């Protein structure tokens, strides 16, 4: 990669600036991503330094998804890097990549059963019914994930309100008062709350 | 003395302000054509 | 006509040579709050709370329930929670509006 | 006059200042006839250099002629002089030509950005803020990065381009700027981010600092564990602190991590704390650590934790009976007097 | 005598990083479950 930052860094001197993209961008292209991360963050900075607006957000976001993805891979419990890692994607605006990094955070479950990870996996859960609804604009897809968020819920254990809370507003925001009434009882019958 | 909060406007970067020149031009040029 | 037509930011006139940025640095001259100043100014904020922590400790018998946990964990969700119901809230708000808006509309 | 004059520049002077007085007189004199558009031709025509120059501005072998277009002084006025007569453009040509002569200062970065800012281009000015950071490696980068940072976070860009900006600051840093950076950098994160970023954030500050500010920057990891989370958070900063800082240092943080435990109530810990203390303590020449032991042990502790304190204290006073230990403390003793 | 003095506790510096004996804490006779009942009774206190 040495040789590719060289030559480019060498084009960037003459300012031959496209040159030097393309020199980037087919070091990028044909190189593997375990050898490239030198290369990459070279690109990030010249793109930054000499592009545009879109070409800076660009690389920029290619970099952090890229960071973000290896210390996922790193640590899967840090649901805060993977929050982190769909507000990136959600400012991305790709709906498909967004939704993957949706069903790559809930495929990662608690394994215990404290009060916090909990909370944090309803926010996670929360958040992502909150960007399909604001973003894709698809309602069924935010109630089926609203159902799986409840069905996976442990009420027998520790019941959360606030995903309660969430489901009865996106009800009343869809129209369905009935529908809205009837989770609600069916969640004062499971778990009566105060707040609920 | 409480400090007066006018509507203090993002001064929008003079690349945006001619992005949008050139788009309003463009369809301008369209409009004639 | 020098000192109208020049702009006096890379040339220096009384010596007839370029501005010393040695002797006249361009930190002076900010509107805003540079960053060395700043985190001065956080080291000292920290400095002077830790004092007040110490002296109320000192003046109290024990622990109070607010300084422990002075705040609840996972605010900054919270935080991130409301600053979407910024707008949430707003066309939730909207909604009920106009629900009272047709429901009066049957019951009269 | 202009005859004479041009032969004047054809003179070869001995100091390139004396040429650099003529063309700045030339550019001057018609100027005050109001010609500033052939003064600008004028001075274009003496700094005539081909894309590629590299001579030695210092070199007193080559005739001041042709080592002329390397003198900041014709360009500092000059660029005055285009900035005060003729358009954005031109000004940006003229500094592009600074940069590509490789004599630029970083003076004249913060003076490229702040044209650019005064006629609203934020973005380019953060480019040419990392341009400089490129040209300037990093105890001259700190400046810039300094104003850099301030003005990102003056115009709120998106949180990622921070996050990268600072990634990128703090990546080769000295610790002596590494301090602000990791200061604002988890400033922001608490700001504008997540609170278990800024703690990991602070934890590799206290680890990726100076020496003799390491003891600072736990006490502001401490306290902002404390304002953030509860104080079973702020426990394994102190024993990590114990077992990375210095003797000194080290015995300031026991005694506080003693003080916490203490306000908690569980005192066989903070006894325990102060034992590991006494044990990297000396009785002769820190005698208020043992002061306070015993003010805690009368406030807290019976007559066999006081025979234990006793024991321990004969035991590590003589330990320390060795010729380099008395010497410290004999110095130390005639040195308070 | 100051020099050598001072090349001495050099070395007894370096023999002050490695001579550490880790801090063994105690187990708190409370864990943090204790703790989160006590924060959320103390807030239930004072919400009354």
């Amino acid at each position: 990669e040495r040789l590719f930052i060289a030559f480019a860094r060498f084009e960037t001197r003459q300012k031959e600036y496209e040159r030097a993209r393309a020199i980037y961008k087919f070091g990028l292209d044909n190189l593997p991503r375990s050898r490239s991360m030198q290369l990459h963050a070279q690109y990030t900075t010249f793109e930054k330094q000499f592009g545009d607006k879109e070409g800076v957000e660009d690389v920029v976001l290619t970099k952090r998804r890229r960071l973000y993805e290896e210390q996922v891979k790193e640590n899967p419990k840090n649901y805060d890097v993977w929050f982190d890692f769909a507000r990136l994607e959600e400012m991305g605006g790709d709906p498909d990549r967004v939704r993957e990094v949706y069903e790559r955070a809930i495929a990662q479950v608690p394994p215990t059963q404290e009060k916090r990870h909990w909370r944090r996996y309803i926010f996670l859960f929360l958040f992502y019914a909150i960007w399909e609804e604001k973003d894709a604009k698809n309602i069924e897809r935010a109630r089926a994930i609203y159902d799986t968020c409840l069905n996976l819920i442990p009420h027998k254990k520790f019941t959360f309100a606030k995903v309660w809370i969430a489901k009865a507003h996106f009800e009343i925001r869809q129209g369905n008062l009935t529908a809205a009434r009837k989770t609600l009882g069916r969640a004062i019958g499971m778990c009566p709350k105060d707040k609920l | 003395k409480q400090e007066p909060k006018t509507q203090e406007e993002l001064e929008e970067d003079a690349a945006d302000r001619d992005r949008r020149e050139r788009e309003l031009r463009e369809a301008r040029e369209l409009a004639e054509r | 006509p020098v000192l109208q037509h020049l702009s006096l930011r890379n040339y220096d006139p009384v010596t007839r040579g370029p501005k010393l940025g040695f002797e006249a640095p361009p930190t002076e001259n900010l509107n805003t709050l540079t960053l060395e100043e700043k985190a001065a100014a956080l080291e000292a904020e920290a400095r002077r709370k830790a004092q007040e922590e110490q002296e109320a400790a000192a003046q109290a018998r024990g622990l109070d329930i607010t300084t422990l946990q002075p705040k609840k964990p996972n605010w900054d969700l919270k935080r991130e929670f409301k600053q979407r119901m910024a707008v949430l809230d707003v066309r939730t708000e909207n909604a009920i509006a106009r629900m009272v808006r047709e429901r009066l509309a049957e019951k009269k | 006059a202009r005859i004479i004059m041009e032969k004047a520049v054809k003179v070869p002077f001995k100091s390139v200042n004396e040429l650099a007085d003529m063309w700045i007189e030339w550019a001057e004199m018609e100027l005050r006839n109001k010609n500033f558009d052939e003064a600008v031709r004028i001075m274009a025509k003496a700094t005539q250099a081909p894309k590629r120059s590299t001579v030695d501005y210092f070199d007193e072998s080559l005739s001041p002629q042709q080592r002329v277009h390397k003198s900041w002084k014709l360009w500092s006025f000059y660029v005055d002089l285009v900035e005060s007569t003729s358009s954005l453009e031109e000004t940006r040509k003229i500094y592009e030509r600074i940069f590509e002569l490789r004599i630029a200062t970083p003076q004249t970065v913060v003076n490229y950005a702040n044209l650019l800012e005064e006629h609203h281009y934020y973005e380019e000015s953060f480019k040419i803020y990392e341009r400089g950071l490129d040209l300037f490696s990093y105890p001259v980068a700190f400046e810039l990065w300094n104003l850099y940072l301030t003005k990102a976070v003056d115009r709120k860009i998106s949180i990622e381009r921070l996050r990268d900006l600072f990634e990128q600051a703090i990546t080769d840093c000295p610790p002596k700027f590494a301090k602000v950076l990791y200061l604002m950098y988890g400033n922001l994160e608490e700001e504008r981010g997540l609170a278990r970023h800024a703690m990991r954030i602070y934890e590799r500050a206290t680890r990726a600092v100076a020496d003799e500010d390491r003891a600072d920057m736990f006490n502001f990891y401490i306290t902002k564990s404390a304002s953030n989370f509860g104080l079973a958070s702020t426990r394994p900063i102190y024993e990590r602190a114990i077992a990375t800082l210095p003797d000194n240092e080290a015995r300031d943080m026991c005694l506080k991590f003693a003080d916490m435990e203490k306000r908690l109530g569980e005192i066989d810990r903070a006894r325990a704390i102060y034992g590991h203390a006494s044990q990297f303590c000396d009785p002769r020449t820190n005698p208020e650590f043992w002061a306070k032991w015993e003010q805690f042990e009368v406030q807290h502790g019976n007559e066999d934790t006081f025979k234990e304190m006793l024991r321990v204290k004969r035991s590590v006073q003589a330990k320390y009976n060795t010729d380099v230990n008395f010497i410290a403390s004999q110095a130390l003793a005639r040195s308070q007097m | 005598a100051a020099l050598k003095a001072g090349q001495m506790q050099k070395l007894r510096e370096a023999e002050q990083s490695s001579k550490r004996k880790p801090l063994i804490l105690p187990a708190p006779q409370v864990s943090d479950s204790e703790l989160d009942e006590i924060v959320k009774m103390g807030m239930i206190g004072e919400r009354a």
